[PDB]
């Protein structure tokens, strides 16, 4: 019954290019690859595990 | 060193691990029970008979064991996505009605399909199945004016009660597909207070003494 | 609540039974300590006992003389007194205390009760003893201990409680940084290693009192002088 | 009324096709490779005797949750593997937990239907129950915190509820789901969150204007896991057909299919890392797997369970992953 | 002639191989070391193991050399020894044995949480402990050759053998008190418990065969093995040692081989430690 509807509201919406969607993902995972502990490992010191 | 705090932290979690180990403890010496049937197969008879919108718990004690069943019944949602959560039942009470062979949902073949889904079920390999016949009065007095071939058709014998439920019994222990592995304890449903309670006994002590007797390797 | 009971006149060299009677909360789970203040001077600890009597601490002043004991069954704390001396003659509070992460330990203190008989500590010093204050005013307290609280794992050891006139003291500020719950914001507190103060913003009616500054490092437990507003 | 629905469909996939004009593969092509990302067992937290099926972090990062069929939400202090509540459960059958963004409050549920909040910050020193919240119809799927007084749930009634926890009644009902709800994500915002249900498809939803604003495709079974991306652009699901999917709302096309031919076993958690190169998803084949979002190459396995990865999660600075499992053991990594 | 030597040497190999399988069997397999019953064959296979490496290839230089080059003192390490070991393995089996009888009668429904460290520890530590009282405290003083040390002198350096050989004969008092702890006591222990085990199984199978044979098998096997010398042991001093060096030597190596097959009994015939098993073989 209101299937039709939520179709119609879903199909108008905007949509960019693929390719910007991933420049902006790989740009936003580059600029904050240097704060990520586990894809750098940090010392024993800063680690507050040991 | 720890801080006169961190010891009391750690004096804190350690009483906290005795009383979790003394729950357990406590948890362990209680059998767990699941119960499955179909939604008019009586499981509400049996239940409150034994007893002396989600999971129903029912708690009850029979020759100094504790005994609990879980009701999932209720939950009117796919089974696969939360059967797994009682893999460790120590035996499963299915409720068929013998009744149920002449009204439609063809309710029997329903039953049917539910036992073969659960007793062939990767989760349920090892646990035992408990099958009560419910309602076989009502059965005795509707058989003899109704053909079991309505149902079945390819049964070869009499309309008398004492074979057509030997068949029937016979059909729903012949969908076991692993006899070498799992049990199934039969027994009918009769009016009553107390050998009810004393038949789930039994197959509970034997099953698991059977389980224990596997575990040391003598069977 | 707490209230406590078995003070009077007691002579010299006896014994007498301190108890006290714990409602409203989990009395198990939370541990028991018991400070006692003489009639003109600053606070002192006297015993602790931790939950399910696992552990047991006396002051130096009173080891062996005096028993700490409890009873989770009825909720009662006690504690016994024997061979009494001058010295002891003192009024006696129940302090409530939990240990755990994040946890506030002596948030509550008791209405006590008074005792009478005829007659390498951490060293914590206040030398501000009163200060006059108008209201409205921003005033300041300042503390100074002999070993630094500030233990390696980063927290810092130290409490501020408030007593009022002829009223139990109040948790104010614990670790130097957190706000006991139900103190105003006004509070606050900050300092490093071996030097502590606290900041009172805009200060108003019933402020004025003494305030005291505790360690909570290593035992036995040492409480300041005191700073008295007026 | 009944016919327009699949051209509406085509007309959806058309749209979708246009806007595909290169793969992130192709695009990532040329970015240093993350290399073996090495992990140790740092902590193993004992305690649980049951299952443990579900966890989550708190916001300082330092505390932690876990929920077993024992009855009993155990809180966890990584740092020292001390335990700093243990909340006996009114029904065993917990399926879900969480920890308030506050850290005052903790939610769980399950088989039964009724949500639990229970409130740790209490005068009297021991936890008790909020409130239990009640309506769904079916089991309670998974449970996330907006705040101390809004909370968002699932359940198999194929329908999503915001609760006020204040008046203990639904705000809003979020339907439109095929199939059971199998878990939930809030986005970094808190404006939008996602679900996943049996239905193979992930639904976007809007908390205040109440409908479904984007539906994706793509999984052959069940989706069991879903997590957003970090920044909030993107999503990642986990199904039992072996394969992660990363999802782009602005795009609203799939990204990348995470999945090697040996791994036949579903997935049961989904996880990022901080920067979100790193993908962690608990698979049933006794260990979790280190995926590189951006490559699609596998970069280290998280080999250290007996029964089943169950329950997956990492802190909220990135300092370390939590992993739970059947085993009635959690690992810190 | 060789033929013996060889079939020795064949028996050591199995045995060893035997009882290091069961080792690595269970190191590997986690599924084993979960349960609380796997540890105790554990420790009889490592009983067996020490039984098989530093026991019977001491037989087979003894039965083939005819002189013990290592001296008094290393005679008395070696029968100390072997007399640990085998008591060591009698009180394995034992306690095995007890510990089903505990898990199958009294306590079946929290059998698993029950066995506490604690239980489980002195247990173990009693397997080899309670040997050590009867194979070194006794022997290295020499308790065991007053009262017949002119038969000792005699046999020593009997007119009929010019070569020294070991001999290990025991006196009334040593005789009966050290076979009655480690066989007599055992066996009626072990008895008793299987025979209530099968009471059980025949009882609880009723209210409407396996293991009567795994019983049969277990307990024919034990007996085989440790019975024929014990009774030789206690019957000798009573009948003046007469009986011929041969028996003796063919009794005290039929105690040995049930070494080599308590692998087989305990381990191989476990439908969980099968698996272990298949695991290890495929590497
Ligand atoms: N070779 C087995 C030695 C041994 C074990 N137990 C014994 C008991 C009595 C005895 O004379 C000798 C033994």
């Amino acid at each position: 019954r209101k299937l039709v509807e939520q179709l119609k509201m879903e199909a108008n919406i905007d949509r960019i290019k693929v390719s910007k969607a991933a420049a902006d993902l790989m740009a936003y995972c580059e600029a904050h690859a240097k704060e990520d502990p586990l894809l750098t490992p940090v010392p024993a010191s800063e680690n507050p595990f040991r | 060193t720890l801080s006169a705090e961190d010891k009391a932290a750690v004096e804190r979690s350690k009483m906290i691990d005795r009383n979790l180990r003394e729950d357990g403890e406590k948890a362990a010496r209680e059998v767990k029970l699941l119960l499955l049937g179909a939604g008019e197969s009586g499981k509400n008879t049996i239940v409150k008979q034994m007893k002396i919108t989600g999971i129903v718990e029912t708690h009850f004690t029979f020759k100094d064991l504790h005994f609990k069943m879980f009701d999932v019944g209720a939950q009117r949602s796919e089974r696969k996505k939360w059967i797994h959560c009682f893999e460790g039942v120590t035996a499963i009470i299915f409720c068929v009605a013998l009744s149920d062979y002449d009204l439609v949902l063809n309710r029997m073949h329903a039953s049917m399909k539910l036992f073969d889904s659960i007793c062939n079920n990767k989760w349920f390999t090892d646990t035992s199945i408990i099958l009560f016949l419910n309602k076989k009065d009502l059965f005795e007095e509707k058989i003899k004016k109704s053909p079991l071939t309505i149902c079945y058709p390819e049964y070869a014998g009499s309309n008398t009660y004492e074979e057509a439920a030997a068949y029937i019994q016979c059909q729903f222990e012949d969908l076991n597909k692993r006899k070498d592995t799992k049990e199934i304890y039969t027994h009918f449903t009769c009016s009553t207070d107390t050998k009810n309670v004393q038949f789930v006994f039994d197959a509970v002590t034997d099953v698991i003494i059977k389980n224990n007797l596997k575990d040391c390797g003598l069977f | 609540q707490l209230v406590e009971s078995g003070g009077g006149l007691v002579q010299p060299g006896g014994s007498r039974k301190l108890s006290c009677s714990a409602s409203g909360f989990a009395f198990s789970s939370f541990g028991m300590h018991w400070v006692r203040q003489a009639p003109e001077k600053g606070l002192e600890w006297v015993a602790y006992i931790s939950s399910g009597s696992g552990t047991i601490y006396y002051a130096d002043t009173v080891k062996g003389r005096f028993t700490i004991s409890r009873d989770d069954p009825k909720n009662t704390l006690f504690l016994q007194m024997t061979s009494l001396r001058s010295e002891d003659t003192a009024m006696y509070y129940c302090v409530r205390s939990i240990y755990y992460y994040g946890s506030s330990p002596f948030d509550f203190w008791g209405q006590g009760t008074t005792l009478t008989v005829s007659s390498s500590d951490i060293v914590m010093t206040q030398a501000t003893s009163s200060v006059p204050v108008t209201p409205g005013e921003s005033v300041s307290i300042s503390c100074r201990s002999s070993k630094s609280l500030l233990h390696s794992n980063g927290n810092t050891y130290l409490y501020w409680f408030l007593q009022r006139p002829g009223q139990s003291p109040q948790l104010l500020i614990y670790r130097m940084s957190n706000l006991a719950s139900g103190v105003p914001d006004r509070f606050s507190g900050s300092g490093s290693g071996t030097a502590f103060t606290l900041t009172i913003s805009r200060l108003e009616a019933e402020d004025v009192g003494v305030y005291y500054c505790m360690q909570h490092l290593e035992y036995p437990l040492t409480f300041g002088a005191g700073t008295k507003l007026e | 009324l009944r016919q327009e629905a699949e051209q509406l469909k085509n007309q959806i996939r058309d749209a979708r096709k246009a806007c595909a004009d290169a793969t992130l593969s192709q695009i990532t092509n040329n970015i240093d490779p993350v290399g073996r990302i090495q992990m140790r067992t740092r902590r193993t937290l004992r305690g649980h005797l049951a299952k443990i099926y579900a966890m989550h972090w708190g916001t300082d990062s330092r505390l932690l949750v876990s929920a077993s069929q024992d009855g009993k939400l155990i809180i966890w202090d990584s740092y020292t593997t001390n335990k700093v509540h243990a909340i006996p459960l009114r029904s065993s059958w917990v399926m879900t937990c969480a920890y308030a963004p506050s850290g005052n409050y903790v939610a769980c549920g399950g088989l039964d239907n009724i949500c639990s909040i229970y409130n740790l910050k209490t005068r009297e020193g021991n936890v008790r129950v909020s409130r239990e919240l009640a309506g769904h119809t079916g089991y309670l799927s998974c449970c996330r915190f907006l705040d101390d007084n809004q909370i968002v749930t699932s359940s198999g009634d194929t329908t999503c509820a915001l609760w006020d926890i204040e008046t203990g009644q639904q705000t809003t009902t979020f339907t439109g789901h095929t199939g059971d709800v199998m878990s939930l994500s809030l986005a970094p915002d808190t404006r939008l969150f996602v679900s996943g249900a049996c239905d193979a498809s992930a639904k976007l939803w809007d908390v205040r204007e109440g409908m479904c604003r984007q539906t994706f495709t793509g999984h052959e079974s069940d989706i069991n896991a879903i997590c957003f991306f970090p920044n909030g652009n993107a999503f990642a699901t986990g199904s039992d057909d072996a394969t992660c999917r990363l999802f782009d709302l602005r795009a609203d096309q799939e990204l990348m299919t995470y999945s090697h031919d040996n791994i036949i076993c579903g997935i049961t958690s989904v996880s990022f890392s901080k920067s979100g190169r790193l993908l962690l998803a608990g698979y049933d084949d006794f260990n979790c797997n280190v995926w590189d979002a951006l490559k699609a190459d596998r970069a280290g396995v998280l080999a250290g369970h007996d029964n089943r990865v169950s329950c997956l999660g990492v802190t909220d600075d990135g300092m370390a992953v939590a992993t739970g499992s059947w085993d009635s053991f959690l690992k810190i990594w | 002639k060789v033929v013996l030597l060889t079939f020795l040497s064949t028996v050591i190999l199995m045995a060893i191989l035997g009882n290091l399988l069961v080792m690595v069997a269970v190191c590997w397999d986690r599924q084993l070391r979960k349960i609380k019953t796997n540890y105790f064959i554990v420790s009889l296979a490592f009983a067996d193991l020490l039984v098989s490496v530093l026991v019977m290839p001491f037989g087979a230089i003894e039965l083939v050399q005819d002189i013990w080059i290592y001296g008094e003192v290393f005679c008395l390490v070696r029968t100390s020894l072997d007399v640990l070991l085998t008591t060591a393995s009698i009180f394995h089996l034992c306690c095995i044995s007890l510990d089903r009888y505990y898990a199958i009668c009294c306590q079946p429904l929290v059998y698993r949480n029950k066995m506490t460290p604690l239980r489980i520890a002195l247990m173990l530590g009693g397997c080899w402990v309670i040997p050590t009282f009867i194979s070194f405290l006794p022997i290295m003083q020499g308790w065991n050759n007053i009262g017949i040390i002119d038969l000792i002198e005699k046999r020593k350096f009997n007119q009929n053998s010019n070569s020294t050989y070991c001999v290990f004969m025991v006196n009334k008092p040593y005789a009966i008190t050290c076979s009655v702890v480690a066989f007599y006591i055992p066996f009626l222990l072990m008895v008793l418990a299987y025979y209530r085990i099968y009471v059980t199984a025949k009882e609880h199978a009723h209210q409407i065969t396996k293991a009567a044979k795994t019983l049969c098998i277990i307990m024919g096997c034990f007996c085989l093995c440790w019975a024929p010398f014990f009774v030789t042991n206690i019957v000798d001093p009573f009948i003046d040692y007469t009986v011929p060096g041969q028996v003796w030597t063919a009794f005290l190596w039929l105690g040995y081989i049930n070494s080599g097959l308590n692998p087989f009994l305990y381990a191989f015939l476990n439908k969980s430690f099968r698996r272990a098993f298949l695991i290890i073989l495929c590497c």
